[PDB]
């Protein structure tokens, strides 16, 4: 199984840490904690050519929580720069984190994101968008809480990384799960839980699903 | 999958309740599947995310377990599940499936209930 | 553990424990990685790790280690440098300096550690930012000399240049004063010519060595500004358009030098520089000619392979293409001679237009669009591109992408279904393809005309029948509506559509019909002039949308109905008069039929149906028969809303139901639906229901309350109560919708307003916060928005009701209560333009929670509340001005005019609000500007704080000069008075004032900042 180190940067707010973490658990974390220099999270995809690994370098977009800024891109060999498409000012950031990013990684392949599409009151309007052009960058449209292109970015990636265009995401096989009897030992605290998970509302009941 | 045939086929958003936390988070949206094994007829929940087709639920649909209704929804079910190995290691959640209407969780929870009596053999 | 101990300043430095903590964060994982990393971080962040920068650089081991070291004193040359006595800053110069020398020296170390070195020389270009050519003239000079003597030492000078220009040139707008870019700007313009003439000897006396490539990226950055004459006045451009297209070493960053060189600033009057403008060009498409693929190569698929670098190639020649084309190709129009050219170059982008790579194909649509819209304007022109133009139709008719109105899409399974999200990325790209193909359908209709026609008869013999296929051509129809002539679009469109409805009845099974269907629904509802002509047909039409109505996909009776609209919108007039051969207006014959043409429609189409049949009604202008045409429409929902007020009424037992609750729903929806398309002629429906809805929204906010308290808070989240509380909320978009349009404010003043208030405001004040509607606010804004100046009593009730309790539910945090948030700011803006005398009817203490809530506004990095926050700000002050010199405004400045002035500079100031920094800029402007101005009639300043006779004005630089002094100790007074001075001179020239702000945000990071930076305007 080989591995590739990943770096995302962005501004703060973008939605860097919500987007990977939708890759890793499948949650949408509403809350907005600012990430504190950086995380880093293995990630694994099952493709046609074998398991891919993203060590994911989720970077602080926000000055003050910076960390060591441009000490995270050492060693990178593909990136992430993501942006908030209702929100301009994250948009002219983009060729200065651009700057910093390619200065240490000189040719590496990069995926530009747009995120936030979702919403309704767009700011940073598709025609807009052509600073990728020059720089050899990917672009997409992508939206952490509809999922919106959300697996285009690592399979474009996925494809410049393994030198292969018809490289494909497949279905992980399956193993026949096992039939645990359940211990009275941990029955208590497992229904305490049951009966609480009850009357907490699951999230986003207008949702389609 | 391919010695394995599906009783059951439904679109479906799955939920675990994080404890610690105190807040339900989503784990997939996908087709929720119901899997019968030819050779042992044991059928199993399967269900796989979208696009990355990543497991996100992988459990026998044990006799023992229960639907429940959830607080906030006409068109879900709560259960305790004792050993799920979507992400590895044999773990025990607190499941909850969301359906697109309160049909397609009617129509779940009669099916769950037809394959846990075919378990019991 | 042990790692900790570097971060121990009173021992020596283990330089060895350094680098294990560095290899531990960098190729370590999980715990041990993650504590490595904040070890890594704070050891950075101490402000005395600059001094063990140098002992790093000499003793470690781990090349990561050194890099950590530069960012160290990195973060000191960009922040503290002037602080540091000149031996400090000489010795910290002196150790670059050599540190990059003998790096580049030893050859293992030049190949090996090039991050290292590149970190190397930002980190130099930031001790050059602070300290050239001021304090270290020689420098241009002493690297020129240095280069002679070593190859390495040579390349690595072409990347310091290559960071400097960008630095200078590329970067400096956000991050140094105007003076400060001015200056070295100017600074290396002064020295470029000795710096090209090593640059243009490096590139004569080589190949395509690395040193070349160097070289050339440094003449990129070099090419955004230098004088023209540099590029046509030697032999660079024959070198970068021969030589260097060769060798593929050199060819991506030539490639990308001569796009640059096709934007550089030159003559339109000389007629030499139009013919090296066309050499190079020449030079350019003959080495890709011959050296990289011929004009006939397949670019789609070299691009789908994905060998190398090919596919950036291509990006780039794309780039390279459009950018020249767009500029110069006049230059090749004329000379018959260059017409081969000219004509290579285009066939080279209908190649390039043919790769399957969105982004690649924006690129090269928006060169056509360029070019078509060109050819359709400019005389004797189009007939040069005939060929090109030609196909290029065949590329975009093939390559259509899915317009915003079609509903049915192809998933991954391979099954249709109902489209998910809205795909704004590419119903932008439908837009842009349908602009291009409309010029080009001016530019030869009959080519577009038998291309398409010749397509749908490949489409029904099944030759090239597919699902992809029938959809793009289908969009492409209908995206050229209004370019044919009405005549050839009789036959056309009917020709097609007789075509589609056959295809609509061979093809087998529920997922090719679906397809078809929404072709068929796209086309005709792109075509409202010919359906208007033909009542036939328009008739058939509808009945067909009818009939989609009744299919079991529900992405095709969505789309039905969403046609339905679209056509009707158009066509209404032919609906509402009876037409020759006809019984009765075809208005009146669908009002009739509506429970059967909507029984298998869903609620939300359903409510879509009678928001046409709203439209068409509206057409009406008698007003006896609108009325009536209202009534009989709203019949089944006025029957059940007859019915269903008597039971609940008679027992508030029975709307407990939750089946009683959807029925009421749908009803208000029904209503809001028609009201929407219907406006001001809606008015007698309304009253119909007004009193009574009124009264089951009290009934409805009843129960909501009884089920709170017994149940809890989490009765809010319950089926039952999100039922409720639907119902109010859309008796809250009926009655907004209704005021929105209306045109009897007389009657909405006397009848709507007084009844509505009672129903809706002390309900919202007395609930619990989380069974508050943000709907409320929403509602009460265009109330005060229409006719608030009617009101003036209604409106301080309003504000007396959700004022202070809805500023208690957002004022903890940003994040609580989204949308009463947004709903609150827009309400308090709207009153403050429309009512302001509310707010002086407010006691002294409510007034101090306005201001405060104010304020509460500029903090947000919600751009729906922050905006909304400085516009109130701006009005009131104004609102304030307007006053004159009477008590409540004499006391208003001396309460809060500080306030307004320190809170506008915080978010200013801080960082954290950027994005609002025009609108804070002029809200600074207009309240120093009244001091400017001496339109503040009395002192500003509390009386013996200062001398008698100061003004206002001399008192408000003091006030400024000491806040600014205690918030940003590290700047010196002379710094706070020269940008106070210069501030208060610009404040009737916004621009300029804006541009001095930036600068101070620029001195704020920082110690050291020049006074005088700020006499640059
Ligand atoms: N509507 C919408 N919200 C999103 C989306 N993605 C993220 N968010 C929200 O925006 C905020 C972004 O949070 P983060 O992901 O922590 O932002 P970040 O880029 O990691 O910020 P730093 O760690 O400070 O650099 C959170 O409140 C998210 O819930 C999206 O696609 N749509
Ligand atoms: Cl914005
Ligand atoms: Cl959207
Ligand atoms: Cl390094
Ligand atoms: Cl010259
Ligand atoms: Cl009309
Ligand atoms: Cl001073
Ligand atoms: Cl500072
Ligand atoms: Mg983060």
């Amino acid at each position: 199984q080989v591995q590739f180190k990943l770096v995302l940067v962005g501004d703060g707010g973008t939605g860097k840490t919500t987007f990977v973490k939708r890759h890793l658990t499948g949650e949408f974390e509403k809350k907005y904690v600012a990430t504190l220099g950086v995380e880093v999270h293995p990630l694994v995809f099952h493709t046609n050519r074998g398991p891919i690994k993203f060590n994911v370098w989720d970077t602080a977009g926000q000055e003050k929580f910076g960390g060591l800024r441009d000490g995270y891109y050492i060693q990178a060999q593909c990136a992430i720069i993501m942006f908030d498409v209702t929100s301009r000012v994250t948009y002219k950031n983009v060729p200065n984190w651009h700057r910093d990013l390619v200065r240490v990684c000189e040719n590496i392949p990069i995926v530009l994101c747009g995120n936030k599409v979702d919403i309704k009151d767009r700011k940073v309007k598709a025609k807009s968008i052509v600073f990728h052009r020059k720089k050899n960058l990917q672009y997409y449209d992508i939206s952490a809480k509809s999922n919106y292109n959300f697996e285009k970015p690592f399979l474009w990636l996925a494809r410049k990384l393994i030198g292969d265009p018809n490289l494909e995401f497949v279905a992980m096989p399956a193993l026949a799960p096992p039939e645990v009897v359940m211990d009275p030992a941990l029955a208590a605290q497992a229904e305490h839980d049951l009966e609480v998970a009850q009357t907490t509302a699951l999230p986003d009941e207008d949702d389609d699903l | 999958e391919e010695d394995e045939e599906v009783l059951y086929k439904v679109r479906a958003k799955l939920f675990r309740f994080d404890a610690d936390a105190k807040e339900w988070k989503e784990r997939g949206t996908g087709d929720c599947k119901f899997l019968k094994n030819k050779k042992t007829n044991k059928v199993r929940i399967l269900m796989r995310r979208d696009k990355t087709l990543k497991i996100c639920a992988n459990h026998i649909i044990a006799p023992e377990y229960t639907l429940k209704p959830n607080v906030g929804s006409d068109r879900s079910w709560v259960y305790a599940c004792t050993a799920d190995i979507a992400e590895g290691e044999a773990e025990a959640f607190t499941f909850a499936i969301r359906f697109g209407s309160k049909e397609n969780a009617d129509k779940f929870k009669e099916e769950f209930e037809k394959a846990q009596e075919i378990n019991k053999k | 553990g042990a790692m900790e101990g570097i971060l121990d300043f009173s021992n020596d430095l283990d330089i060895a424990l350094l680098d294990q903590v560095v290899s531990t964060f960098y190729q370590g994982s999980g715990v041990q990685q993650k504590q490595a990393q904040e070890i890594l971080t704070k050891f950075q962040d101490n402000p005395d790790a600059w001094q063990k920068a140098d002992q790093i650089l000499q003793f470690s081991t781990n090349p990561q280690s050194k890099f950590i070291a530069l960012s160290i004193l990195d973060k000191l040359i960009t922040r503290k440098w002037k602080l540091l006595p000149n031996d400090h800053r000489i010795g910290i110069r002196n150790f670059v300096v050599g540190m990059i020398i003998s790096m580049c020296q030893d050859d293992e170390v030049f190949k090996t550690q090039k991050n290292l070195i590149n970190k190397s020389d930002l980190t130099l270009v930031q001790i050059l930012k602070q300290e050239w050519p001021q304090n270290w003239p020689e420098f241009i000079p002493e690297l020129i000399g240095s280069s002679s003597s070593s190859v390495n030492v040579c390349e690595n000078n072409m990347i310091v240049l290559k960071l400097l220009s960008e630095e200078v040139f590329d970067f400096s707008a956000e991050q140094m004063t105007q003076a400060k870019a001015l200056h070295l700007k100017n600074s290396m313009s002064k020295e470029f010519e000795q710096i090209f003439k090593l640059c243009f000897q490096v590139l004569e006396q080589g190949s395509s060595s690395s040193l070349i490539v160097a070289t050339l990226e440094s003449l990129l950055r070099y090419l955004h500004w230098i004088p023209y004459r540099y590029i046509y006045e030697t032999n660079i451009l024959e070198l970068l358009s021969t030589k260097f297209m060769t060798s593929p070493d050199t060819r991506a960053i030539t490639l990308k030098c001569l796009t640059e060189v096709s934007n550089l600033k030159i003559p339109q009057d000389n007629d030499l520089i139009k013919r090296q403008t066309v050499l190079f060009f020449q030079n350019t498409l003959q080495q890709i000619a011959t050296s990289v693929m011929p004009v006939t190569a397949d670019l789609k698929a070299t691009y789908a392979n994905a060998n190398g670098n090919d596919q950036s190639f291509l990006q780039d020649l794309a780039m390279f293409l459009t950018t020249y084309l767009a500029r110069n190709r006049a230059l090749l129009e004329s000379d018959e001679s260059l017409r081969e050219l000219l004509l290579n170059a285009h066939q080279y982008l209908i190649q390039l237009s043919k790769i399957e790579e969105r982004e690649l194909f924006k690129t090269t649509l928006d060169y056509w669009h360029n070019l078509v819209a060109d050819l359709f304007y400019e005389p004797l022109k189009k007939h040069i591109y005939e060929e090109i133009c030609s196909q290029l139709r065949l590329v975009i008719i093939e390559n259509m992408v899915r317009p915003e109105e079609v509903l049915v899409v192809e998933n991954d399974e391979g099954e249709i279904v109902r489209e998910f999200v809205k795909e704004s990325d590419t119903i932008q790209l439908y837009k842009s393809e349908r602009e291009v193909l409309v010029y080009l359908t001016h530019l030869n209709v009959i080519d577009t005309e038998e291309i398409m026609i010749s397509k749908l008869a490949r489409q029904i013999d099944g030759s090239e029948w597919s699902w992809h296929n029938i959809n793009t051509l289908s969009w492409a129809i209908g995206s050229i509506s209004g370019t044919m002539s009405e005549d050839t679009e009789k036959r056309f469109v009917v020709t097609v559509i007789k075509d589609l409805l056959g295809l609509c009845e061979q093809k087998r099974g529920k997922d090719n019909k679906a397809v078809v269907a929404s072709d068929i629904m796209y086309v005709v509802g792109q075509y409202p002039r010919f359906l208007k002509a033909h009542w036939n047909f328009l008739r058939t039409v509808i009945l067909k949308l009818f009939e989609f109505m009744h299919e079991t996909h529900e992405g095709v009776q969505d789309m039905a109905c969403d046609t339905f609209i679209k056509i009707v919108q158009k066509c209404k007039y032919h609906f509402v008069i009876q037409q020759p051969r006809e019984s009765e207006p075809f208005i009146q014959t669908i009002i009739r039929d509506i429970q059967k043409t909507t029984a298998d429609l869903q609620p939300q189409q359903v409510h879509t149906f009678y928001k046409a049949c709203g439209i068409i009604i509206s057409e009406e202008r008698s007003v006896a028969e609108r009325n009536r045409l209202l009534s009989d429409l709203m019949q089944l929902p006025n029957m059940a809303w007859d019915t269903i007020v008597e039971q609940s009424t008679a027992n508030p037992t029975l709307l407990l139901d939750s089946e009683t609750v959807k029925i009421i729903a749908n009803i208000i929806k029904t209503n809001v639906a028609v009201c929407t398309s219907m406006g001001a002629d809606f008015y007698p429906q309304l009253g119909h229901i007004y009193y009574n809805m009124l009264q089951l929204y009290r009934a409805v906010s009843s129960m909501i309350s009884a089920q709170v308290a017994a149940e809890g808070l989490i009765a809010t989240k319950t089926p039952k109560v999100r039922g409720l509380r639907t119902i109010k909320k859309e008796i809250l978009k009926l009655v907004e919708t209704y005021i929105s349009k209306a045109r009897n404010l007389d009657d909405v003043v006397k009848v709507l307003v007084e009844p509505l208030l009672n129903a809706v405001l002390e309900d919202y004040m007395n609930n619990v916060p989380d069974a508050r509607d943000a709907e409320v606010l929403n509602c009460m804004t265009t109330v005060v928005e229409k006719v608030g100046h009617m009101i003036p009593q209604g409106v301080i009730l309003i504000l007396q009701s959700v004022f202070e309790c809805t500023l208690d539910m957002i004022n903890k945090d940003f994040t609580e209560y989204p949308e009463h948030r947004v709903e609150f700011y827009k309400l308090l803006k709207v009153i403050n333009e429309k009512s302001f005398a509310a707010f002086l009817e407010l006691p002294p203490a409510a007034f101090k929670l306005f201001v405060d809530a104010i304020c509460w506004a500029f903090k947000h990095n919600n751009r729906d509340v922050e905006v909304n926050g400085l516009q109130i700000a701006l009005d009131l002050v104004k609102n304030i001005e307007r006053m004159g010199n009477v008590p409540f405004a004499n006391e208003f400045h001396k309460n809060y005019f500080f306030i307004f002035v320190s809170e506008t500079f915080f978010v200013l100031t801080d960082s954290d609000h950027k994005s609002g920094f025009s609108k804070q800029a002029l809200l600074l402007m207009k309240l120093i500007s009244l001091v400017y101005d001496n339109k503040i009639s009395v002192p500003l300043y509390q009386e013996a704080e200062v001398p008698q006779g100061t003004s206002n004005q001399v008192y408000l630089s003091q006030y400024l000069a000491n806040m600014l002094s205690n918030a940003f100790p590290h700047l010196t007074s002379e710094q706070i008075a020269s940008f106070l001075s210069a501030l208060t001179k610009q404040c009737k020239d916004l621009v300029v004032f804006k541009g001095t702000l930036r600068d101070f945000l620029v001195q704020i990071k920082e110690v050291g900042g020049d006074p005088t930076d700020y006499l640059f305007a």
